[PDB]
C-alpha cells in the first residue's frame, strides 16, 4: 500500500511517530507521512493517535493541514497530509536581519485566527499551538499543524487533562490550576505568536511554571480581583504573589502600531471570560487593509 | 462566561445536528444478526455500565462505547460467544477517545473474567477501528442534555441527574430507541425528567434552540415514559443501582408521574 510512496527524507518527530518528506510516484504529489510503530505488546493504537485521526477526517479548512489518508498495515499505521514547505519557527529565524514585513505578519495571523475559529466551530480544541506547528507554503498559506495534543469537547466544557500546552505558550488559567479551561487558552497561545511573528523571539520565555507566571505577571500586571474576578481563589494563586505594576502596553511590542496593540491587548486578556474570541478577532480593524501576499524569502 | 463557549454554542449544535445524522447506526440491524438478540445487547450494555461504575467512567465514555458497538453491529455479523470481546475494544476505544487517564488494556482483558486474551481484544480494536474507519467523534445523548441544562432558570440539580439517568435507560433497549437520534433522546430525557421534579415543560428557549415541540417529541416521550415506570422490573438493573449513587442525587429513587398529561 505504501508501494506507491518514495521517500526523500526524515522532517522531524512531533507528539507522536515520525514525519518523513514523500511523493507519489504515480500522481507527482508531494506529501508528509506520520509514520506510527505498533509492536502491540504495548498498549494498541494510542490515544493521540485515535484523538488525531477521527478529528482532522472531520476537520476540512484551507488554514487546517489537511489529513488526505490512513493506511493501515497490522502492526504499523501510516498517515498520509498535504504537505508544507516549512514551519514558522525556521521562518523568523531566516528573517533574521530583516525581520518580517507587516503585510505578512498580518496575512499570517488572520489565516491562523480563520483555521481556529473553525476548530472552535467544530468543538476541537488544539491545546499545543506553537511556532513549530504552525506551518507556511510558498504561496502564501500558513496552517495549524500537529493536532496530536487536541481534543473534542462539551458545552460546557467538562475538567481535562492538565499538563497542557508548551510552556512558553500556556495559558495562566492552566497556570493557574483552574478546574475548567476553554477555547480562550488557544487565543492566549496565538496571542503569544503575534508578539514573537513581530519581535522574532518569544514572548514569554519561562523556565519553570512559576517563573512562567511571574514573566507574564511583569509584563501585564499581577492580576487582582478587579482585572480578574476570582483570582485569589484560584487553586495554584499564592497571596505571596509579588504584586508588579502593569506596563504601558506600547512598550510589550514597541513596532506594534495602535490596531496592533489593540488586538494583541485582548488576545492577552487575564479573565478567560473577556478575552477575545477567534470569530470576533477576524473583525478587529487591525485586518481592515489585510491582504495573502507570498512570503519574501525563498522556503 | 467562556466555559460555556457563548461565541459557538450554536455553531456546535448545528454541527453535532448534522454529525448525528451521518454517524447514526441502521435501526432494523438486529433482524439481520443470526445469533445474537436485542436481549442479548442488553446483558452486554447492562455489563459496559458496571464496567463504567468500577473504573469510575465518565458517562460519556459509556455512551460513546454504545455508538461504536451499534455501528459496528449494523455492517458485522458476530457469534454470541464473541459480542463481550467486540463491547470490550469499544470501550477501550471509548475510554482512549474521552478519558484523561484511561484504564490500561490489561485491566479490560482482567474484567472479561479471562474470556479473552489481550491479543484478542488489541486485534479487535483494530478491527473496530477499520469498520468505523476511525470515526469516533461522534453526537451522544450527554453532548445534547449538556446544552439544554442551560436553558433551566434555576439550575436544578436532580433535574439535570434525572435526565442522564432516563438517557442512559434509553442505551439499554435496542427496540425502540434504536430509530431516535440522540438529540431528540435527550430532549424527552430533559422534558420528562423537568416535569417529574418540577412540574414545568420543555421551555420555547428550547423550541428555538432545537426546533422541536412536544408534539414532535411525544412518540419518544411515550416510549420513554414507559421505560421509566417499568425500570423496577426490566431484567436489567445496574443503572437503577448506579443512580442511588449521592453522586447522582439519587434520582432513580424518585417516583415516575402517573401521566404525562400531554
Ligand atoms: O522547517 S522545516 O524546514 C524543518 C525544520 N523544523 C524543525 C523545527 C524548527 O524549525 C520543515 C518542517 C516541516 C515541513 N512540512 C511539514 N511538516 C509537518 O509536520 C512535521 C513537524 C510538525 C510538528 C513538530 C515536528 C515536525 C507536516 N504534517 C503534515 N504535513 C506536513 N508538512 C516543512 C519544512
Amino acid at each position: 500500500s505504501m508501494e506507491n510512496f518514495q521517500k526523500v527524507e526524515k522532517i522531524g518527530e512531533g507528539t507522536y511517530g515520525v514525519v518523513y518528506k514523500a511523493r507519489n510516484k504515480l500522481t507527482g504529489e508531494v506529501v508528509a507521512l506520520k509514520k506510527i510503530r505498533l509492536d502491540t505488546e504495548t498498549e494498541g493504537v494510542p490515544s493521540t493517535a485515535i484523538r488525531e485521526i477521527s478529528l482532522l477526517k472531520e476537520l476540512n479548512h484551507p488554514n487546517i493541514v489537511k489529513l488526505l489518508d490512513v493506511i493501515h498495515t497490522e502492526n504499523k499505521l501510516y498517515l498520509v497530509f498535504e504537505f508544507l514547505h516549512q514551519d514558522l519557527k525556521k521562518f523568523m529565524d531566516a528573517s533574521a536581519l530583516t525581520g518580517i514585513p507587516l503585510p505578512l505578519i498580518k496575512s499570517y495571523l488572520f489565516q491562523l485566527l480563520q483555521g481556529l475559529a473553525f476548530c472552535h466551530s467544530h468543538r476541537v480544541l488544539h491545546r499545543d499551538l506553537k511556532p513549530q506547528n504552525l506551518l507556511i507554503n510558498t504561496e502564501g498559506a500558513i496552517k495549524l499543524a500537529d493536532f496530536g495534543l487536541a481534543r473534542a469537547f462539551g458545552v460546557p466544557v467538562r475538567t481535562y487533562t492538565h499538563e497542557v500546552v508548551t510552556l512558553w505558550y500556556r495559558a495562566p488559567e492552566i497556570l493557574l490550576g483552574c478546574k475548567y479551561y476553554s477555547t480562550a487558552v488557544d487565543i492566549w497561545s496565538l496571542g503569544c505568536i503575534f508578539a514573537e511573528m513581530v519581535t522574532r523571539r518569544a514572548l514569554f520565555p519561562g523556565d519553570s511554571e512559576i517563573d512562567q507566571l511571574f514573566r507574564i505577571f511583569r509584563t501585564l500586571g499581577t492580576p487582582d480581583e478587579v482585572v480578574w474576578p476570582g483570582v485569589t481563589s484560584m487553586p495554584d494563586y499564592k497571596p505571596s504573589f509579588p504584586k508588579w505594576a502593569r506596563q504601558d502596553f506600547s512598550k510589550v511590542v514597541p513596532p506594534l502600531d495602535e490596531d496592533g496593540r489593540s488586538l494583541l491587548s485582548q488576545m492577552l486578556h487575564y479573565d478567560p471570560n473577556k478575552r477575545i474570541s477567534a470569530k470576533a478577532a477576524l473583525a478587529h480593524p487591525f485586518f481592515q487593509d489585510v491582504t495573502k501576499p507570498v512570503p519574501h524569502l525563498r522556503l | 462566561g467562556v466555559n460555556e463557549v457563548p461565541d459557538y454554542h450554536e455553531d456546535i449544535h448545528t454541527y453535532l445536528r448534522e454529525m448525528e445524522v451521518k454517524c447514526k447506526p441502521k435501526v432494523g440491524y438486529m433482524k439481520k444478526q443470526p445469533d445474537i438478540t436485542n436481549s442479548m445487547r442488553a446483558i452486554l450494555v447492562d455489563w459496559l455500565v458496571e464496567v463504567g461504575e468500577e473504573y469510575k467512567l465518565q458517562n460519556e465514555t459509556l455512551h460513546l462505547a454504545v455508538n461504536y458497538i451499534d455501528r459496528f453491529l449494523s455492517s458485522m455479523s458476530v457469534l454470541r460467544g464473541k459480542l463481550q470481546l467486540v463491547g470490550t475494544a469499544a470501550m477501550l476505544l471509548a475510554s482512549k477517545f474521552e478519558e484523561i487517564y484511561p484504564p490500561e488494556v490489561a485491566e479490560f482483558v482482567y474484567i472479561t473474567d479471562d474470556t479473552y486474551t489481550k491479543k484478542q481484544v488489541l486485534r479487535m480494536e483494530h478491527l473496530v477501528l477499520k469498520v468505523l474507519a476511525f470515526d469516533l467523534a461522534a453526537p451522544t445523548i450527554n453532548q445534547f442534555l449538556t446544552q439544554y441544562f442551560l436553558h433551566q432558570q434555576p439550575a436544578n440539580c436532580k433535574v439535570e441527574s434525572l435526565a442522564m439517568f432516563l438517557g442512559e435507560l434509553s442505551l439499554i433497549d435496542a427496540d425502540p430507541y434504536l430509530k431516535y437520534l440522540p438529540s431528540v433522546i435527550a430532549a424527552a430525557a430533559f422534558h420528562l425528567a423537568l416535569y417529574t421534579v418540577t412540574g414545568q415543560s420543555w421551555p420555547e428557549s428550547l423550541v428555538q434552540k432545537t426546533g422541536y415541540t412536544l408534539e414532535t417529541l411525544k412518540p419518544c416521550l411515550l416510549d420513554l415514559h414507559q421505560t421509566y415506570l417499568r425500570a423496577p422490573q426490566h431484567a436489567q438493573q445496574s443503572i437503577r443501582e448506579k443512580y442511588k449513587n449521592s453522586k447522582y442525587h439519587g434520582v432513580s429513587l424518585l417516583n415516575p408521574p402517573e401521566t404525562l398529561n400531554l
